[PDB]
């Protein structure tokens, strides 16, 4: 009833996600698979999992890359979401991926035009943008149909309260503004008993704006944290197609696009997922004074990475 | 024997038990001081004795009544029957057969008090009460039924006129200051409490195992009715059962 | 490894809550019933479900109930929950209710004193308080090992908000008070997204308030909601059981004696379980001058609830 | 989305089934209960738990039973699967139970004649039969989507091999034939592991056999079977379904039609659940000397419960 | 209250092995990383999943390899269940793979010798023998708490079957024998459903006897199937974890020892687990002549191999 494609599905966090994906994915799905080396050996290896009613698809593209590869043209047809996960392992990465993305969306969305968009390549502020301005030149956009994977600052949020007040747990705990340093705005007053202090909490909100460079301290620079971002980006995923048909409709914080709201044209608020992408555009709600400027003071720095993907994009 | 019939005519009853046919006159007095232990024990005596005494039996069923013991009331309530739901038919016949016995009334009354219908209980109660307007244990059941069936209205009719009848029965004393802690008047309830101890200790001061454990519950029950009106003096003298502060 | 005792089975409640109980229990866990009728023709009726890995004990009854029953003094040997849901199917519902509760505690508490008890009796606000007094008369009481149940009033709250804030869906609200007409505060303030409006979310806590009227009404005043207190009770009865194996720590609203913190000794608050029943008692939290006013209001109620209770 | 229609839900059995099924239908669901007496009772007392997305309606009827009811024909319009389950609480209770079938039968089939229909009323070797005539009469009769439920003796079954080869536990054991009392064949030949013994499955084969009225004696003669009939009845629902919105495709045991294969026109056989209702008829299998006159014996008896059925139905 | 150590941990099984585990562990359990090299990314990487209840520990490797290293000593203290994923990334490699399994297996039963030992590696026909061997020189060996995983082989079966013979879908496949290319047998008789013609049935068989082969040939002779193999080790701790916590008595086939039965000393035949490793060993059951036939040639297969194995440990 389904059609999920994981884009770069032979990489580090592409192969979990596919792992993950497999696993979790409901009776009578496809999963397609493309990369430009590695997807003939990743097929045939989740096709010997038995996972009774899924159908595993894949396609590979030649090793020297080219625009509008023949390959995928071929696979994205009739795929209801696709998860950009395509990224080499700062502005010497980010104008690689940026055309990798835009490259990628280009091909997948003239097959496809109503599928989702799932953006997990790393500069997520600067490549959602990326993509918006792609959807637009081909002529097709759909402001509730792409969405930017930012499940991950969640899950270091929750992990992070959850040890200070061991009593207890929280399912989640929100996270608004955008992605990369000190644009991560947590929201502990928004969640549910007592909160352990002040000069405690500003550690912990420093903590999940900081978490991202210590593991790649931890590998002494040899990698990133492959595995978490390969749970949170299937998590979403997960929440999407089920949301697609009709089998649930959550409230997931997701970098998305703001048609009004909030001034900044990409900000991450909360939505209601349904049948048709974007259901509802929560509000922020009630921060306090120190989350307010924090929220100020991430705001404009989303503007000018915003800018700079929109420049990129011509 | 002699003693004990002419005592207890004054509404005294502590002595005369002390005192102590003679087990149905211990048992049935045992009845009015709350010591449904020993009053039960001696009605067995009693009917071991003799099966066929119906005030034996009478007495065996309000004790079992007032004692949750279902099973054992109605028990009592056949042999009682059967000396002169399917008990309730017998009982139903038995009235049909002479719609004028007091007795027949009141173990109708005392049948319908254990199984929760206290409105057939208390037009029973109050049918007997009107054929024999003269008989205190007959008013005490009808008071009882009126105060366990809630609403506490006519402080009491009689059973407190009873009192007027038999001014020392200490289940009135009782039964009062229960529906006093019903409509939260605490010190006059705990004012009949402590009548009713004094009562029940009367001049020789028992000190046997049986009456502390009986007077224990009367006990309990004051402290818990000083701790609602915040007399912890009043609880503190209450664990050495010194009467006299209170008194 | 825990020992479930559903005491009185054989009701309309108790039939349900076993059914639900048995399908949920981990695996290696037994299953105690009992009711003064009618608990054989449920035992084996229980026993016909495969359910690898549950064991279903049972006691018969007795003759018109007798005090200490020797079934329940045998049945209750080695019983980690208890499960107190037994009574009569307005005033006069409180006596009886109390005196068979006394009774089920007293023969229970006797020979397994470091159990639970969840008490699914109906005037919750009293016969709790009374439950407590006759452990404290035997000498073992934990105040952290007695809980009374009011699930039902969030189950109501969230479905009720839920369905006026499609498609946006929370998954509980928070309720506190009492468990009665109008000791029911239902705390709207502290759930995500925007509230519907005032003088519609009024109705709605309204409604909360006295929805047990509108099933009695439906059924022509011939039973009471049976199937929604029994789902609540099993949810109950699942979260103490997974939080004594050690598997979870939730956070639930019951109600609790609160130790110190609240003036009202009995108030439903907060709570966080664990391996040795309450761990953690929360507060309430940040609330509007509306709530200020209802719980204010509740909280008078709920005192003269416990004392007529504990004076019987 | 699918919309589930429980005909009787406020009786004994209706009540724990609707309630089993509400905590377990798909989000985006609906319940459509129905009952002489006690409908909007048992209605408005599942619409207060929680249950976000699933909706639950309901059609009272009338205290004096008039056929056709009207109400039942606007409730049913727009379901996908009926439950029936609806009877009184031998041959005093057939003349008294298949009446109603036919009636409920006929009026739920008049509005949606591409509905499954699942039954769950108890002379099962003669009610399914009895379905299959009114539908037939009607004019629209689907082989493929009438199914009587016949999972109680799977569940005894499995139940009773488990206490007896403990700890080594089998999912589930097959059970063919037909459903009453005598045509219940179980076949533990055919499931893993090394069978206890002989002269001692035949105890539990008998024990199978007559585990109905066991409950029954164990309750003084004032009931019968009631929780473990629903929840029965509730997960072969939940079967049936979740293979209709393609979420699976499960192999069960059900009383269903025999086109061909077998001589019996109505035995008990594996079938494999699909969009369409059923659409592979398995066969039975290897079967042991011992379990051939068994079943032998059980198609015998079948037949003449068929026979009888289509005679009532048919006067 | 379980602890489940990953040895060799930050491999290419090992890190999707962890994540799988620390999904689906239970809670209040704590997970246990150790590898020479790429433990501690690892480590920090699977901690910032939230996954309340759960505490991952780990200890860092060494300079080049030395015998007994202290950090694993530190570290194998009061561990229940040790899944041994190890091995480099066709006599040497098995030569190189017995010499680390005897080390690690000598290193971590002299601290914990009440413990579960699941070897995951490849030859295992080989390593379960010297793993054995390795125990009773230490002097605490149990033959119900030594399993060897051999799940892929009836995952393989059971899709195969399931793909041959659609709609009717079977949950599992009795497989057994050994774990290489001719020492497997599946069983496919003592299966529920009518079975495909033959001349079909045998070309099944072929594969999954080969299906080993097939993904490296996918793979271009780069690696080897590391996903499909960390899912099977994954299902298979979890198994025994739920069997040593009583919330499970799970029939299982995997390689053991066969005390009695078969005249095989490590045969793979279908058991039963439980609080104390092994509870039951079942027979194989009843055969047709070609699977008695494979049989007979798989079990001599076996004999060589196992001859093999416990040659070496000595």
């Amino acid at each position: 009833m389904v059609n999920v494609a994981v884009i770069g599905a032979a990489g580090g966090i592409g192969q979990s996600l596919s792992l993950l994906l497999l696993r979790e994915l409901p009776f009578g799905s496809t999963l397609s698979l493309y990369d430009v080396v590695g997807a003939p050996g990743v097929a045939a290896d989740l096709s010997h999992i038995d996972r009774a009613g899924i159908t595993v698809k894949h396609a590979a593209g030649k090793l020297p890359p080219v625009p509008r590869d023949p390959a995928l043209t071929e696979l994205a047809e009739g795929v209801d979401v696709f998860v950009i996960v395509a990224g080499v392992p700062r502005d010497d990465l980010f104008n690689v991926n940026a055309g990798i993305v835009m490259d990628l969306v280009l091909t997948c969305a003239s097959v496809s035009p109503n599928a989702c968009f799932c953006i997990v390549t790393n500069p997520v502020n600067s490549t959602t943008p990326i993509a918006a301005q792609t959807l637009r030149k081909i002529g097709v956009y759909n402001k509730n149909k792409l969405l930017g994977v930012s499940l991950l600052d969640g899950l270091r949020a929750t992990r992070f309260i959850n040890n200070a007040r061991h009593p207890l747990v929280v399912p989640y705990v929100p996270v608004v503004g955008g992605h990369s340093d000190v644009t991560i705005v947590p929201l502990y007053s928004q969640i549910p008993g007592p909160l352990p202090d002040e000069s405690t909490l500003k550690e912990i909100r420093k903590r999940v704006q900081v978490a991202g460079t210590e593991v790649v301290k931890a590998k002494a620079g040899r990698g990133s944290a492959t595995l978490s971002m390969a749970e949170a980006g299937a998590r979403f995923t997960m929440h999407v197609v089920k949301a697609l048909m009709g089998l649930d409709t959550p409230m997931v914080y997701a970098y998305v696009d703001t048609d009004g709201e909030h001034e900044c044209p990409f900000l991450a608020m909360p939505v209601v997922l349904g049948k048709n992408g974007i259901e509802r555009r929560l509000p922020i709600g009630p921060i306090t004074t120190v989350e307010k400027e924090m929220l100020e003071e991430a705001v404009g720095v989303v503007k000018k990475n915003i800018a700079k993907g929109e420049t990129f994009a011509r | 024997m002699e003693e004990g019939i002419a005592m207890l005519q004054l509404a005294n009853m502590a002595e005369a038990a002390l005192a102590f046919e003679a087990w149905r006159r211990l048992g049935t007095t045992q009845a009015e001081n709350e010591k449904d232990c020993l009053a039960i024990i001696a009605l067995n005596h009693a009917r071991m004795l003799d099966p066929k005494d119906i005030a034996v039996h009478a007495a065996l069923a309000v004790s079992h009544t007032n004692e949750h013991n279902v099973g054992a009331a109605l028990q009592s309530l056949r042999s009682w029957l059967l000396s002169q739901r399917d008990c309730c038919t017998l009982l139903y016949a038995a009235v049909e057969m002479n719609p004028n016995d007091p007795q027949l009334h009141a173990s109708l009354g005392v049948l319908h008090n254990l199984s929760h219908r206290f409105d057939e209980a208390a037009k029973n109660f109050r049918r007997a009460v009107e054929l024999r307007p003269d008989d205190a244990h007959m008013w005490n059941k009808l008071g009882a039924t009126l105060a366990n069936g809630n609403r506490p209205q006519e402080a009491l009719e009689a059973y407190n006129r009873a009192l007027d009848i038999n001014p020392g029965y200490v289940r009135v004393m009782y039964n009062m200051a229960v529906s006093y802690s019903n409509m939260a008047q605490y010190p006059l309830a705990a004012k009949h409490i402590t009548r009713a101890i004094a009562l029940q200790a009367g001049g020789t001061n028992p000190q046997g195992e049986g009456s502390r454990i009986a007077t224990r519950g009367l006990w309990d029950l004051l402290r818990m009715t000083l701790n609602l009106m915040d007399r912890s003096d009043l609880v503190e003298a209450s664990w050495q059962q010194d009467l006299t502060p209170f008194l």
